[PDB]
């Protein structure tokens, strides 16, 4: 352990250094200094050159050295301080300032473009440095570009579009990505971007800014301070949203699998609320048991292996409910049917995994909803 | 002990609960004193095993004792900080290396102990995961001084879940320290499912990662686990990928320079963690920043420069493969680095596997990355010339075809200078890998498999081979006798696979019929044609050699393959050898010569009806051969149809069952497929509806499930009414059987049996209804669940694949179940009939209209029931039929 991981634990400039991150359009960084395209060249060829000597900086730059021992604090994966992101940072503080005074009037497309590749780029950024991701949260409008972007934000929650649509995508990605990288303390201050949230939370958002939103969430509950404030709202505490996206499952085109991330992440940050202390959880059991029983066996398929898992942790959160707050059984009257047959399948399913918890067993002891019924008459059957 | 006080738990207000629940921690408390005073208190001998094993089962029997339910916060964080004083108590047993290897109930005890605190309270339970966290962040930071070079700090007191029962964790060593990471890795892997919170696996990511990229072999091992079971979850977050793939690169370079029990302590998790982080599913690498792949490539490709597949000791370098698969095939080329790179990489890899490939003793690992690698050069020939017909040669425009051919000559020429003098197993190993792959392009790479004319290895080589074998059936001194002649028939399946893609001149066919027939020929040599064949007189003497010294698995093989010979050759040879093969008490020769007679026999004469040898067959068990007999028959419904034709289909070695054999037996057989052809008369279900039977053991009725489909889009159900009608009763008799699983399959199936059916008549209508209905009075008549719940999956299966007038039917033999006051048939049968109405392309109540006859007629009926059995209780009763009804 010498090396340090310098070209990994830096910039990834190789990865700042390549073909477009994002899906398409074909960009790379000077690619936009070649594209002469806060609004001028001045201080564009300033912010270009600013960010150019951020590259060398950081390519000559050792933060950390054959362990890192200086990286210190409560986050833990403290990146490495890294200054020379820093001077990269007024590029895309340009570019996004451009985008969001394209977005603010009623223009031109490709700053769009430039712009979800600045986002890509921002993703990188906090990726690979504590210190900068430190900043980007201290410096109210402190950082304008950080009040920006949650304009940008708030502009695609409404009119999404295509390249907004992106920009809800990539936007999630460096928030979840800041988020992530700050401390429990910087939370109370992540709270002012926190409160766009609310929008993304929207029935209109799509599947990829909805999953990346959810991790933001559970990365907001692991504070204290920060999950009333956001279980602090109108509608459902702000979760109804989550709830009925679950059960409503508004895009046909978003592959299950992708579905299934989802609601793996729901189903951990719900069991995080929990740890800081139905109708959907009914309703994804229904779907995955139902995946699941047409399969006689153990998934042989790692998709499906997730969704044992879901399972696994789904009922967790169920009897997790149940013993908390005895109003789950007339929450599942309207949904009885669908549960005793999940319940009962799904526990049987779970037995057929080898490993055991005794705690989710415990929990498949406890429900065991069986069988349904009484009996059915069999005169004028069929 | 205090067993009043366990008892009287319940009843104490929870106030003073908690005083009277502490009493007896304390008595359990005092036994573990008495045990934990020394902490060498005797020996561990792997007493105190007893001891844990109590403590597990107070908690199992009392588990409100060791935590209210009610919360009671104060209590609660009396009882927190009881609990961590036994945690203390156990980890200061985990600390000594000794008491560590008590490990077995070390993790019991803890591991049930959080996770009954987190199904009490799920507060406490992230209250204590902190915890633990916070230690195993102190345990990784220690470990990180180490590998730093600062002060080390060997002894530490590091009072972890501190207590004031009223505690040390006592390191004085790198196994100390170590060894307590064994029991935190241990009680992270099993606690990881619900410690997922989407930023605190974050935490996990990175201390299990520090904790790799310095560790122990054995906790480098328990580690890479542990990043297995992360991975598995939450994907992988960019910022740890950084170290884990630093960890993993240095632990590869390492691997050469690695002694070997070393490696065999962490070989498994490390496969494990290959396929995991590279699984077989395409766009897996979309996971990973392509920066990340393209130094695990440049990793992978200086680690082939290396040989590691030589200098490394177990082959379990079946790993390394199989990532050099997910790199070749389900990562795309120009993803990572360049097309360019990418393919000099490739290059100096094949390279390596070309000069491993001289040298090995099996080539299961390795005969599929060439394949791959050709394969791939193949695709880029044919886009090369993409409409030009043109007669193209890889010998030529593959560079590593023609290192292939260098290998091939180069192994076949010193086997004809001195076969002694050359590694007899792995030289002939080498050959049969070239030959094989070979063969395996010939019926993969080329275009006529997916215009293009392709040349591949030329004839001569292969009887130049032939001889070469030849010879070595001479020149053995039968030293083992047994793995030289499993290589030639491994070589012989080759040539057969390569006839079977292209046939071969009838004399070196027969030259071939000879080579597989020389084994047990002198078992055989007292028949009709022994005497009337040309191979025997020339094949007596190295047949003597190898009368009995023959493996059976041999013989099934060869017996296999002289069964895929046509019929114009020794038809009569090939069913005398079978016939011999036929009764014979082996499992193996049993399977094989009946998966090659279901070829053989319209190969003779006789595509109409099964033979009664066969019929035979059917009748003696051997289940295995059964099963294998199920498969082979859903395959001999259509060769009895088609005139005794295979496929040459893809059949890529998706997965790699270790050795795999007979390369035609996973090749498929097909019919033609005439309007003709496909209908059939049953005349050979009654021994198939007798395996049907659930008397046969299970499984070979699941590989009869699995051929249905086939066997019954090979067979007509337009006439012989009764006939088919007790076909069709055993395909319900299959509904049935005992075993749920083949039920909820015979549901799958007849979901596609309906359409199978060419007209829904009336007459087998009728017989669905009465023996559906004798099928759910014998579920009611058991009162057990599991039959309804499979009939209700079934009737929601035909449903869906229903015809006009079976939907009503379908629909109403589950609506009754509803109507009384059945639950599970809602969620899974009405879902059904909605998917039903989806494919109908109708609206559900719409389709409630076209038969809302028989729905009103049936809820008249369970009103009349209702009424009939019995006012408010009547009125209530027919509300909740209508809210199910509605």
């Amino acid at each position: 352990w010498r090396q340090r991981s310098n070209t990994q634990g830096s910039i990834l400039i190789n990865l700042l250094l390549k073909q477009p991150l994002i899906p398409g359009s074909s960009l790379s960084l000077c690619h936009l200094l070649s594209s002469s395209s806060s609004f001028s060249l001045s201080a564009l060829r300033e912010a270009q050159n600013l960010a150019f000597t951020g590259l060398n900086l950081v390519a000559r730059n050792e933060c950390s050295r054959d362990g890192d021992p200086a990286e210190g604090g409560r986050r833990a994966f403290p990146l490495c301080q890294l200054p020379g992101a820093v001077h990269f940072l007024p590029l895309v503080q340009f570019f996004i300032g451009l985008h969001c005074q394209a977005l603010q009037d009623l223009s031109v497309c490709i700053l769009e473009g430039f712009s979800v590749t600045a986002l890509s780029i921002l993703q990188h950024l906090v990726c690979h440095s504590g210190a900068v991701v430190s900043l980007l949260l201290s410096g109210q409008g402190q950082h304008p570009l950080l009040k920006m972007l949650l304009h940008l934000l708030a502009f695609s929650s409404a009119a999404t579009g295509h390249l907004q649509a992106s920009v809800l995508t990539q936007c999630l990605k460096v928030l979840v990505k800041l988020a992530e990288n700050t401390s429990c303390d910087f939370l109370p201050r992540f709270q002012c971007v926190f409160q766009v949230l609310p929008k993304c939370l929207s029935p209109e958002t799509p599947l990829p800014s909805v999953l990346l939103a959810v991790e933001l969430l559970s990365l907001l509950a692991d504070h204290d301070q920060l999950a009333p404030q956001l279980c602090s709202h109108s509608e459902g505490c702000l979760l109804l949203l989550l709830y009925m996206y679950i059960t409503s499952r508004p895009d046909r085109v978003a592959l299950e699998t992708q579905w299934l991330q989802l609601e793996q992440e729901v189903v951990w940050l719900l069991a995080k609320l929990g740890v800081q202390s139905v109708r959907a959880l009914t309703v994804m059991l229904h779907r995955q048991w139902l995946t699941v029983r047409r399969a006689g066996g153990p998934p042989r398929t790692d998709q499906q292996r997730r969704t044992v898992r879901c399972l696994r942790d789904t009922v967790l959160l169920l009897h997790g409910l149940s013993q908390k707050d005895k109003l789950f059984m007339m929450h599942c009257v309207e949904v009885l049917h669908q549960f005793d047959q999940v319940m009962p399948g799904v526990s049987m399913l779970i037995r057929g995994l080898p490993d055991v918890t005794d705690c989710e067993e415990a929990a498949l002891d406890d429900l065991c909803a069986a069988e349904t019924d009484v009996e059915d008459p069999e005169v004028e059957c069929g | 002990s205090m067993i009043p006080a366990l008892r009287e738990l319940g009843s104490a207000t929870p106030e003073e609960y908690n005083t009277v629940v502490q009493k007896p921690r304390q008595i359990l408390c005092q036994f573990i004193d008495r045990i934990l005073t020394d902490v060498n208190v005797v020996a561990v001998e792997l007493t105190s095993v007893m001891l844990l094993d109590f403590i597990q089962h107070i908690m199992k029997s009392s588990p409100l004792m060791f935590v209210n339910v009610s919360g009671s916060h104060e209590a609660k964080g009396s009882c927190i900080e009881f609990s961590n004083w036994i945690i203390t108590r156990l980890l200061r047993i985990a600390a000594t290396p000794s008491c560590h290897l008590l490990h077995k109930k070390i993790c019991e005890v803890i591991c049930s102990l959080l996770f009954l605190f987190k199904s009490k309270s799920p507060a406490i339970f992230g209250v204590l995961t902190k915890e633990l966290l916070q230690l195993f962040e102190d345990l990784v930071y220690l470990h990180r001084r180490n590998v730093m070079g600062h002060a080390v700090e060997w002894p530490v007191v590091m009072s972890r879940f501190l207590s004031q029962l009223d505690a040390p964790l006592q390191l004085m060593s790198m196994q100390n320290l170590e060894f307590i990471e064994v029991t935190l890795l241990m009680v992270l892997t099993r606690i990881i499912a619900i410690v997922f919170f989407r930023r605190q696996e974050l935490l996990l990511w990175q201390i299990g990662c520090v904790l790799l990229e310095y560790g122990s072999p054995k906790i480098k091992s328990l580690a890479i686990s542990f990043l297995t079971e992360l991975f598995q979850l939450g994907g992988l977050p960019a910022q740890p990928a950084s170290t884990f793939f630093s960890s993993f690169l240095e632990l590869l370079k390492h691997l050469v320079e690695m002694d070997t029990d070393q490696l065999k302590l962490y070989e498994e998790p490390l496969s494990k963690l290959i396929k995991t982080l590279f699984p077989f599913e395409a766009e897996a690498y979309r996971n990973i920043e392509p920066v990340y792949l393209n130094m695990l490539l440049e990793k992978l490709c200086v680690m082939f420069e290396d040989g590691v597949l030589m200098r490394l000791k177990s082959d379990l370098k079946a790993a390394l493969c199989h990532l050099l698969q997910y790199f070749l095939k389900f990562v795309p080329a120009g993803y990572e680095s360049a097309l360019q790179v990418r393919k000099v990489y490739v290059r100096n890899i094949c390279k390596a596997l070309l000069d491993v490939l001289g040298i090995e003793v099996d080539a299961e690992y390795l005969l599929g990355p060439l394949y791959a690698a050709l394969k791939m050069e193949s695709m880029e020939i044919i886009e090369e010339i993409q409409c030009q017909i043109k007669h193209v040669d890889m010998n030529q425009k593959s560079i590593l075809w023609s290192a292939l051919k260098q290998k091939a000559e180069s192994l076949q020429i010193s086997l004809e200078y001195s076969g002694l003098k050359n590694p007899v197993i792995e030289m002939l190993e080498g050959i049969a890998v070239v030959l094989q792959l070979t063969a395996l392009c010939t019926v993969h790479c080329s275009h006529q498999n997916m215009s293009v004319v392709i040349t591949w290895m030329s004839l001569d080589f292969y009887t130049k081979v032939l001889k070469s074998c030849r010879s070595l059936l001479e020149s053995v001194q039968k030293l083992d006798l047994e793995a030289t002649i499993d290589k030639v028939v491994k070589i012989y399946d080759a040539l057969i696979y390569m006839q079977v893609n292209s046939s071969f001149e009838d004399h070196i066919l027969e030259d071939l019929c000879g080579m597989l027939s020389l084994p047990w020929i002198y078992s055989h040599s007292d028949d009709g044609c022994l005497k009337l064949t040309t191979f025997a007189a020339n094949l007596l003497t190295l047949s003597c050699r190898i009368s009995d010294s023959y493996s059976p698995q041999a013989q099934s093989r060869c017996v296999f393959l002289l069964t895929l010979f046509p019929r114009r050759i020794f038809l009569e040879w090939r069913t005398a050898v079978y016939n011999w093969a036929l009764q014979s008490s082996h499992e193996v020769i049993r399977a094989s010569c009946v998966s090659g007679f279901f070829i053989l026999l319209q190969q003779q004469n006789s595509c109409n009806r099964v033979p009664k040898i066969l019929i035979d067959k059917v009748k003696d068990d051997s289940d295995i051969v059964k099963k294998e007999f199920a498969s082979i028959l859903g395959q001999l419904v259509c060769t009895l149809h088609g005139m005794f034709y295979l496929t040459s289909s893809l059949t890529e070695p998706f997965s790699e069952h270790g050795h795999v054999d007979l390369f035609c037996r996973n090749l498929k057989a097909t019919s033609q497929h005439e309007c003709s052809s496909s209908q059939l008369k049953a005349s050979v279900c009654k021994p198939f509806l007798f395996l049907l039977k659930k008397k046969i053991p299970s499984p070979v009725k699941l590989a009869f499930i699995d051929n249905l489909h086939h066997l019954c889009k090979h067979l007509d159900f337009r006439e012989d009414e009764t006939d088919v009608k007790a076909v069709l009763g055993t395909l319900l008799n299959l509904m049935e059987d005992p075993d749920k699983d083949v039920r909820v399959a015979f549901s799958g199936n007849i979901k596609h049996i309906l359409e199978s059916l060419d007209s829904e008549d009336g007459f087998i209508k009728e017989l669905f209804v009465l023996r559906m209905k004798e099928a759910y009075t014998h579920a009611q008549i058991s009162r057990n669940n599991e039959l309804k719940d499979t009939l209700i999956l079934t009737t929601g299966d035909i449903g869906r694949a229903a015809k006009g007038d079976l939907v009503p039917f379908a629909l109403l033999h589950l609506l009754h179940c509803l109507l009384s006051k059945s639950a599970s048939v809602s969620g899974a049968a009405y879902t059904e009939i909605r998917a039903l109405v989806a494919a109908k392309s109708v609206k559900l109540q719409s389709f409630f209209s076209q038969y809302k006859k028989p729905i009103c007629q049936f809820l008249v009926e369970s009103l009349h029931s209702s009424q009939m059995t019995a006012v408010a209780h009547q009125r209530e009763m027919a509300l909740n039929t209508l809210s199910e009804i509605a």
